[PDB]
C-alpha cells in the first residue's frame, strides 16, 4: 500500500513481542526454575535510491546517499540463565542447584531433555520423576521399604531402610553443562533439548568440571526483579504506543489522499 | 464481613457494566 | 450483504454469549452450592471455494486450496463440577456436601431433580422442603418433639426425643450420583433435572459407591475465583472491541461502495 | 465494457475476498486450537500486444515489450499450523498438544476426522467425546466407578477407581501427523479431514514419530494476531478505496465517452 505502513506494520510487530515477552516475565514471576527473556532487535532492508558511494560528476561524490531503510525484525529473544536464589521450602523432594549444569531426564521416546528442576516425584514403580512422569537418566528406583530419603550434595542419593542403620546408595544423580546456555530450545514444563545452538552437553557430577551442587530442602525461585522488568514495560508501553500513532498517521494520509 | 461490605459492593456495580458496556476495564 | 459483515456478526454474537456467561459467574459469587459456567467455542461452515486437493494440472496438486469459511458458534456451555468451599454458617438448618452427589427432590409434578444445596427447612407438617416446598425424596417428616437434629457423616438423620436419652433413627438421607455431571440440564433455583446425556441416576447412601459426605452447619460457597472471572473478562472485552471494530471496518467498505 | 472496469473489478473482489479471511481469523479468537488463514493472490492474463524478443531491426530487439495484464485472482488461503499459547485451564477433562500431531475423531458417517482440541467431556456411556458427542479415537471408556481421571503426558489414560489403591491403565489416546497440516480442508467443528494435497496420516503415540505431548489441564490457545489483524483491516479498508476511486475513474471518463 504505502512504505511507511509497512515500516510501521513491522514497528508494531516488533513491539508486540516485546510486550508479550515481558509479560511472560512478569506472569511467571514466583514461578520455581524459570529464566527472564530479554526480545533483541534488528533492522531490515534499507531501500537504496541514490549509493552512497555513485559519484555524482567527475569530481562529486554524493556522501550520505538516500536510502530509506524499513522493519525492526526481532532477531532474537534471548534467555539470561542467572542463578535463582534458594530458600527452604523444607520438602525432603525438592532439591535446587548452584551454578552451572541441569538435570537429565528421558523424554517417551528415549531422547534427553534438561531441566533445572529438582521438585522430584516417585511414581508407582519406584522411579524418580519430575513434573510429568519425567524418567530421569540414569534411571532411580526408590526401593518400597524406604522410609526417607535424602540426597547429598555430590549426587548420591540414598534411602533410610527400616532396621537398617546405614544408608544404602541408590542412586547418583549427575549435572550436564554446556558451553551455551542460551542455545536451549525449550519444550515446554520449564524442560530444554539440546540443539545445535546449544552445543554438544558435558555431564559431569555436582561440583566438578564447573557444575554446580545439590542442595536437598530448597527451592530455587526465579530470577525475576519486578521493578527491572516494570521499568522495561514502561519503556515498551510507550513504544508500543508510539508505533501505533504512527500507523494511526500513515492511515490519515490515506484518508486525505483518497478524498482528493 | 467488611470484605463483603465492599467486594459485593464492587461485583454488584461491576456485573452490570459487563452487560451494558461503559467498559473501562482499569478502575477494576 | 456483505459475507464480512455475517461474519462479524457471528463474532460479536459469540463474544456477548461470553460475556453475558462471564457477568452470570461474577454476579454468582456468594450464591451458595452456585457452579461455574465456561464458554466452548466452534467454527461453522467454510464455503470451499477452490478444493484444498483437486490437482489442477496432471502433475501438479495445488495445496492448501482457498476456503472462506464463517461464523464463531459457541459450541456448548458447560457446567464444571468443582468442589465449593465449606463456610461455617453456626446453623443447623443448612447441610452441605463433600464430593459428589445430590439431593434428590420431588418437584410439584412428580419428576425427580437434583439440588447441591443442603439449605433445608420443616414445614407445617413435618416433612422436610428445600426452599420452596421441594419435599425430599424418599419422604421424611420431622417430628415437633425432637429438640436438636444431627445428620451425620454417613447419612442417617436421627433427631432427640425429649425425656428419652437416645438419638432415635428418624430415616436416612441419601445422595445421587452421575456418570457425568456436566449433563445435568439447570432448571433455576440452583435444581438440576436428569436428561439423557448426563446417564441413568444412581441414589446411594452418603460416603458409600463413590459419593461424597455431609457436613451439618456449613455452606457450600460458590466455587467462583473472582481473579480468575476478571481476568477472563478483560480479555472477552478486548475481543468484543475488535470485532465491533470489524464490523466498522465492513461498514466503511460497503458505504463507499455505494456512494460510487 | 472497457478493459479498466474488469481490472478494477477484480480488484474489489480481492480485498474483499481478504477482508472476509480477516474477519474469519478476527472473530475466531478465544476459539482453542485455532489457526490463522492468510489469503495469496495472484494476477490473472497478461494480454501481450507486443512479444518482448521480436527483433525490430535486423539487429535491435525491442526490450520489454507492451504487454497489460488484468486482475489479482486469489489463489489461495494458507494456514499457519503453528504451535498456539497454552494456558492453565485446571480442568482434567482438557488437554492440549505441545507440537504437531491431531486428535483422531470418528464422524457419525464413519468417515475419520482430525481435531487439535482437547476440550474433552465425558457422556453417558462414558466415552471420551469432544463437544458435539464426537467420539475420539482409538475409543476410551471411562468406568461408571471412576473418581478421577488423569491422561500422562506420553499420552496414557489411567483412572482412579473407587476402593482400588492403584490408578489403573484404560487406554492410550494416541495423536496423528499428517506430512502437510497446511492441506488438511478444514469442514467446521474444529475438525479437519484427509484429503490427497496433505497426505495420508500417520497414527503414533504422543512424543514417538515426531509427535507432540498431552498437556493435561491446559487449553491451546488460537494463535491469532490481534494487533495484526487491526492493521490488517487499516490496510484492506484503504485498498477498497483506492480500488472504488478506480472504477469510480473510468465511469467518469465512460460517461464522458457517452456524452460525447
Amino acid at each position: 500500500m504505502i512504505s511507511s505502513l509497512w515500516i510501521a506494520k513491522t514497528g508494531l510487530d516488533a513491539q508486540q513481542t516485546n510486550m508479550d515477552v515481558i509479560a511472560n516475565n512478569l506472569a511467571n514471576v514466583s514461578t520455581n526454575g524459570f529464566k527472564r527473556q530479554r526480545a533483541v532487535f534488528e533492522d531490515l532492508l534499507y531501500q537504496t535510491i541514490r549509493q552512497p558511494g555513485a559519484q555524482s560528476s567527475e569530481q562529486t561524490t554524493l556522501p550520505s546517499g538516500l536510502q530509506i531503510g524499513t522493519g525492526v525484525r526481532p532477531v532474537a529473544t534471548e534467555r539470561l540463565h542467572s542463578q535463582g536464589n534458594l530458600s527452604q521450602t523444607n520438602n525432603s523432594k525438592d532439591v535446587a542447584i548452584k551454578g552451572q549444569g541441569f538435570f537429565q531426564v528421558m523424554l517417551p521416546d528415549g531422547t534427553s531433555a534438561y531441566t533445572r528442576d529438582g521438585s522430584f516425584q516417585v511414581d508407582q514403580n519406584g522411579q524418580l520423576v519430575t513434573a510429568g512422569g519425567f524418567q530421569v537418566q540414569p534411571a532411580i528406583t526408590i526401593p518400597a521399604n524406604a522410609l526417607s530419603i535424602t540426597i547429598g550434595r555430590d549426587g548420591v542419593v540414598s534411602v533410610t531402610q527400616q532396621g537398617q542403620a546405614a544408608p544404602v546408595q541408590v542412586g547418583q544423580l549427575n549435572l550436564t553443562t554446556f558451553m551455551n546456555d542460551t542455545g536451549l530450545e525449550s519444550i515446554g514444563e520449564n524442560l530444554y533439548i539440546e540443539t545445535q545452538s546449544s552445543g554438544a552437553p558435558n555431564e559431569s557430577t555436582p561440583g566438578l568440571n564447573g557444575a554446580g551442587l545439590l542442595y536437598q530442602g530448597y527451592v530455587e525461585t526465579s530470577n525475576v526483579n519486578v521493578a527491572e522488568e516494570l521499568v522495561n514495560m514502561i519503556q515498551v508501553q510507550r513504544a508500543y504506543e508510539i508505533n501505533s500513532k504512527a500507523v494511526s498517521t500513515t492511515d490519515q494520509m490515506l484518508q486525505k489522499l483518497t478524498q482528493l | 464481613d467488611l470484605q463483603s461490605s465492599f467486594l459485593t459492593l464492587l461485583v454488584a456495580q461491576l456485573k452490570n457494566q459487563d452487560p451494558t458496556n461503559p467498559l473501562q476495564n482499569n478502575e477494576l
